[PDB]
């Protein structure tokens, strides 16, 4: 190949390996913060839908 | 052929025979039937063999490394910059390794030259290879076949502070 070839295949190589382990890490912070405060995409889970609610006038006036 | 001033040799001093005998030298006659018999023909072919060398000429070079930021400059966990200051100081390690090379031939052809008077007129050649000893071995010994430039900047950092620490003893 030759010494500048490999070199610099080199650093590709390590650019990549580090960008990954780098997101590896902060997947890991990420789920930590979103499961224990629940205000982002993941661990959501499920409330009652408001859109059941009927809110028309019922047959007595209290409620 | 080679760097004098790299491999250094003192000027040679033979001293011009002396007969005091009647007897031929055989060892005189042996030396006209080398260069008759063994030398000039040598000599001969290696002419020849010169000349188709000259008809082509090509070069070759020694390749220069341009130096890049040692691992001092290199942030935590930088690779891109820790692989060329790494690489760099694996290069370096490998030349320090040849120029302990050097400095042990100088010593070992100065003790072979000055014959029964080598411990008096080797000292130059000793001096100097004691103190290069010295310092190659403060750079890279005790790290390990896992060495890397962070644990020589290690083991430089651990010295520095222990002679700092030395110069307030004092």
């Amino acid at each position: 190949d030759g010494p500048e070839k490999n070199y610099e295949r080199t650093m590709a190589i390590l650019q990549i390996e580090a960008e990954k382990a780098e997101l590896r890490l902060k997947e890991l912070e990420v789920r930590r913060l979103m499961r224990a405060r629940g205000d982002g995409p993941w661990f959501h889970y499920p409330t009652i839908d408001k859109e059941l609610i009927d809110h028309s006038p019922k047959a007595t006036p209290d409620n | 052929s080679w760097d004098k001033d790299v491999y250094p040799e003192p000027p040679r001093r033979t001293p011009a025979p002396s007969p005091q005998t009647s007897l031929p030298n055989p060892i005189t006659y042996l030396t006209k039937a080398f260069d008759l018999l063994v030398d000039r023909p040598v000599t001969l072919v290696r002419e020849f063999i010169e000349r188709q060398h000259a008809k082509n000429k090509y070069y070759y070079y020694h390749r220069e490394f341009r130096r890049v930021p040692d691992i001092t400059e290199c942030q935590e966990k930088d690779v891109l910059c820790m692989f060329e200051a790494e690489m760099q100081w694996r290069r370096d390690y490998k030349v320090d390794q040849e120029i302990v090379n050097i400095i042990q031939e100088r010593l070992k052809a100065c003790q072979q030259r000055e014959g029964e008077s080598h411990r008096q007129n080797c000292a130059k050649e000793l001096e100097q290879f004691t103190q290069v000893v010295k310092a190659y071995q403060d750079r890279y010994h005790d790290l390990g076949a896992h060495y890397s430039a962070r644990k020589c900047l290690a083991k430089q950092k651990q010295r520095m502070l222990a002679e700092r620490k030395a110069a307030k003893e004092a």
